[PDB]
């Protein structure tokens, strides 16, 4: 009954329409709660990633303060700048005059131990002083891995609470409106047939609740892009929060879709399990 | 081909729902059960629905027994047989129309003969006004006679029912067990149960009749 | 001193449920209305309970009129009748003995006399040892009696009910109306309405009967 | 006086009904218990953060470097003079001669003197730059222009950002645990309308939903309770490494008894309310009159 098997998505969907449309505030209520939940953790994706652009001021600091010799010599420094260039660990040692000295910064924080390096570039021509502060490694260090248990943690406890509420929430509503599982069951239909309605809203309720997510994300970043910007330009620079992009934004929406959708297997499977003959 | 065989129903919290009983039913044949008040008949029937086991003994419908049945094989028997309860089921918000076209949609047909069907169903119960209405709308008898209809659509095989009229006009149920009587016509069995008395004694009947879990109160006294 | 002047139904879907109706029933009378499926007794009987609106005309009960009344005031008024629905309506996951008390315990009166008057109940209506159990364990005759039970309590001032006997045997039947008659013996009066007239015809009443939201299609015959 | 005895029968039920179905209310608690969690959570290192309040400032400090030769107690004394002057978490006095010698180890010299000011404001700190280079003493008062503005800035989008995540996650604390009682109450309607047919008064019929409202905010909050003091515990593990690294004595402690206590009465009373508004919804739609 392929025909039918059409017929069966089409009369549920604008049946589910009907109902969603109907009692419109309740339906509104419950679909702004889990919008602003899934908002939390996708933001802070983008979070993330907005900073991740800037990611230059991870190194910033910490260059090797190589001495040149004391006697001026810019061609010997600009002999020697483009060694460490093949060296690992580092970007570029860029040549500075006297108003002499050169330069790097490195990729990675590392820690003690890795100025070993240090000691094995002050061998080179211009070699008047090898100058790595120390103390400033251990501080970075501490302070990162630190931010990524600390990121790790909230990451992990935010995923947990969205999950808890999607499927709590698709839950009890499976739950009301019990009399329709046993009804149509009795008098006969398979379990996909009375399966497929509550599919069908719960997949509506996360279409609707990834979409108001998107609107309000983007307005709070619109929001907070006012001091962003002025720091931006402030610091000597041009680094401004930006908008959404289209294709991260509906990777969102299909999220929220699927986990309705799979919410509303474990909602049913409780019930019609429940229901057995036994 | 109902065949009935030392069967009885106890409940685990201690009740016994149905003590012995072991007997056959031959096919398009009318029948009628009565009773008091405490004698398990809407359980006897249950029975044949299957939604509980039979806690004692064995009964058998056509080729496989009712016991040890897959789950996945229930539907393939529960869409052939209308019923109708005494608590009547319908689906709220949705109107009388597709309350009663549900087993077509169950099958699965087009919509306009089944327009056509629900539409002839409707004048053998005289709710010609009530074509689009919630079931919170109708009044007592109406709702009930809805259920009715429902059993009554898609010309089932076979039919069980509850007790009906409970609540209706004593000669508006003239013309419904006579509607009855013309689906038994066919082949198609009724196993009906009332208290009327009354109106039993007329055309063919069997009267089982059950005292406390007890098969034998009656007998065929056809 | 119940007493009807023109009064009459008219739903919001466009439908009429009641044209006009003008009634007196002195006080210690009973009554036993009846007609036909479509007549509105149950909208007729639910229109005392202030549950819904007057619509045409005005209705009075005694010294208060069934309209612009408190709804705070309802409740007090609700206390005083021990109303039985055709629906029965039965907490479900609450005990049977505690569904029969509820109105005691809305009374505030004190525990002990409680359980002493949830027994005496059940012997008046035929359940022995069907206490502290579940209603959803019970059958359909024994949830109406469990109704009945519930109405009778407090010792109501007035009496409504609906369709009782609804699928008893005629043998319960009797002893409960017999109870039903004690109760008018007692400084009540009783309004009950049914479908089947032939156990009535017995006795001594007053039969009204309504017809197509008509007040009257027959008068009264005492 | 029967108004006591109707409250110990609603306690006994709920509870019975709290337990017949246990995993349902269970589940039900820890999701609103969780989502408690988090803004309390957040909270709380604000607490903490405040604690160690002295790194928040003295980072960006304002030094200054006096005449030429300023004598030794005329410093001694200055601190203390620009001390009455708000803006010195710290005012302490370098001589001279202690000006010499700790620019010798950092590579006649001005003496040095350190100010650690409260406020962060550009402009009004700029002025008390200039002011403190109009000192009796002073000759110049080093401040990176860029410094300050720098760390003015510094501020403004840190106070913005704390103050849209706590007004956002509050509401939606409150429309969760709003929107989940309110499913609850839209179950289970047809006893509500059968006492109110029978009779009985709104706070009858209303009190037992009042109680299972603050059953599930208590449970939520000791669960809450719990599962924050474990997380800070297990995030404990780096705190002491930088504390050691560094070298200071600084802790995360966690949960006080008294913030716990809070904790839990703001969930059990939000239960109540939430209770009180859902009941509200039906009592309003079965009115006839
Ligand atoms: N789940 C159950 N719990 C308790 N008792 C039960 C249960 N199922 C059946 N019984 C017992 O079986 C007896 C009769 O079963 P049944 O439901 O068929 O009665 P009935 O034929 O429908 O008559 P009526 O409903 O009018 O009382 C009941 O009196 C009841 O005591
Ligand atoms: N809420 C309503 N809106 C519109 N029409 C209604 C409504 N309730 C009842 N009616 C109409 O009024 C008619 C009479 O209502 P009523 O329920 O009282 O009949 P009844 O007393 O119950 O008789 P019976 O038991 O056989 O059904 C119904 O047939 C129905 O068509
Ligand atoms: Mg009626």
């Amino acid at each position: 009954s392929f025909s039918a098997y059409l017929e069966s998505h089409r009369a549920s969907l604008v049946d589910s329409l009907r109902r969603l449309f109907g009692h419109p505030f309740g339906s509104f209520f419950t679909c702004l709660v889990m919008g602003i939940t899934l908002s939390l953790p996708m933001g802070l994706s983008l979070l993330l990633n907005n900073v991740e652009r800037l990611g230059g001021s991870w190194q910033r600091a910490a260059q090797i303060s190589l001495f040149l010799d004391l006697k001026t010599s810019e061609n010997q420094g600009q002999d020697l700048r483009e060694q460490i260039e093949r060296l690992p660990d580092v970007i570029e040692a860029q040549l500075i005059s006297r108003e002499p000295v050169i330069s790097v910064t490195p990729k990675q924080i590392d820690r003690a131990g890795l100025e070993a390096l240090r000691q094995q570039l002050a061998e080179l021509p211009h070699v008047q002083q090898a100058q790595l502060d120390l103390v400033w490694v251990e501080r970075l260090s501490a302070i990162l891995k630190l931010g990524e248990r600390f990121v790790f943690g909230l990451t992990i406890l935010l995923v947990l609470t969205l999950l808890l509420v999607v499927g709590n929430t698709i839950r009890l509503h499976i739950e009301n409106r019990r009399n329709e599982i046993e009804v149509i069951k009795l008098v006969g239909g398979t379990d996909g047939y009375v399966r497929r309605p509550f599919l069908y809203m719960g997949a509506l309720y996360g279409l609707g609740a990834g979409i108001l997510s998107w609107a309000l994300l983007a307005y709070s970043l619109n929001w907070l892009n006012g001091s962003v910007v002025n720091l931006s330009g402030l610091y000597g620079s041009d680094f401004g929060l930006q908008g959404v992009p289209l294709d991260d934004g509906l990777s969102l929406t299909v999220g929220a879709v699927l986990l309705g959708w799979v919410g509303a297997w474990l909602a049913v499977a409780r019930h019609l399990r429940e229901l057995a003959p036994r | 081909m109902i065949r009935f065989e030392q069967v009885g129903k106890r409940y685990p919290n201690g009740h016994v729902g149905l003590h012995e009983v072991s007997f056959r039913v031959h096919r398009g044949e009318i029948l009628f059960v009565t009773g008091h008040s405490g004698a398990g008949k809407s359980t006897l029937l249950r029975l044949i629905l299957a939604m509980e086991r039979p806690t004692s003994g064995k009964l058998l419908l056509g080729g496989q027994d009712l016991g040890r049945i897959t789950t996945a094989q229930i539907p393939f028997l529960r869409r052939q047989i209308g019923v109708v309860f005494q608590n009547h089921q319908l689906l709220t918000d949705r109107t009388v129309a597709d309350n009663i076209a549900l087993p077509l949609q169950i099958l699965g047909m087009p919509k306009p003969e089944i327009a056509k069907r629900v539409a002839s169903a409707l004048e053998r119960v005289n709710l010609k006004e009530k074509g689009e209405a919630l079931p919170s709308d109708l009044s007592t008898g109406q709702q009930q006679r809805v259920g009715i209809a429902r059993a009554i659509v898609h010309q089932p095989a076979l039919l069980l029912a509850d007790q009906p009229t409970g609540n209706l006009d004593p000669r508006l149920a003239s013309e419904i067990m006579g509607v009855f009587e013309d689906i038994n016509r066919l082949g198609t069995t009724v196993l009906i149960a009332s208290h009327d008395l009354a109106l039993i004694a007329r055309m063919r009947h069997r009267m089982l009749t059950l005292q406390r879990g007890r098969i034998i109160a009656d007998r065929e006294d056809e």
